């Protein structure tokens, strides 16, 4: 449940408002990763003012992005990465049932940078 | 026709395609321009990598207001150059808010 990963990452130190959490989930190797609103410089809203336009021309409405983002990054696989080779890496995942690439950069604390979608 | 968006974010390359076959960063160095002009952009792109705060990335940012003014201002410089070497068979749009 939501409210047992909040638990969780209240015990290992995160300092977060749960009306700013968007998502949250475990990897599959235990790391609890989590989404939250954030502003130009971090976290959705930077997502959204940098890469937005991607999402829409594939067809996946704003409100979507946190599912689609966390669902890349909790259980995609790493099939690459951007900038030369060893910067944000690259997530094969599924969207309505469509194969897709999405990098995402997260933090040590498990919260979500940045993101966007490949070709 | 290609369009070319510059524009920072953390840990990528600073140039991006804007269309579904081309989506996502882009080396400076898969384009016709110049070493110094490569240079730049990988040294722009460098600063803002700079303002992440890796561990609590929430907290990330430049160090004053006039620090992330003159990156804007340097990206607006990029992107004319970009436009120039680049010529008429691209068209660079830049991102400049961060």
């Amino acid at each position: 449940t939501t409210k047992s990963l909040f638990k969780e990452m209240t015990i290992q130190g995160i300092k977060f408002t749960p009306e700013n959490v968007v998502g949250a989930a475990k990897d599959n190797s235990g790391k609890i990763i989590f989404l939250e609103k954030g502003n130009s410089k971090s976290g959705l809203q930077h997502i959204v003012e940098e890469h937005g336009d991607q999402f829409a021309q594939i067809g996946v409405s704003e409100a979507r992005i946190p599912d689609v983002v966390m669902k890349a990054v909790t259980d995609g696989k790493i099939v690459g990465y951007q900038g030369a080779g060893a910067g944000r890496p690259i997530y094969e995942t599924m969207i309505d049932g469509k194969k897709y690439n999405i990098a995402v950069t997260v933090g040590s604390n498990g919260y979500v940078v940045g993101a966007n979608l490949r070709g | 026709m290609k369009e070319i968006k510059l524009m920072a974010d953390y840990h990528c390359y600073p140039l991006w395609g804007t269309t579904p076959d081309d989506f996502g960063d882009i080396s400076p160095d898969e384009l016709p321009i110049s070493l110094g002009l490569k240079n730049s952009l990988e040294a722009w792109a460098k600063r803002y990598d700079a303002i992440l705060n890796t561990d609590d990335p929430a907290l990330s940012g430049f160090k004053s207001v006039e620090e992330e003014k003159l990156f804007i201002d340097d990206g607006y410089k990029l992107a004319e150059l970009l436009q120039e070497e680049l010529g008429s068979a691209y068209k660079v749009i830049y991102h400049a808010d961060y």
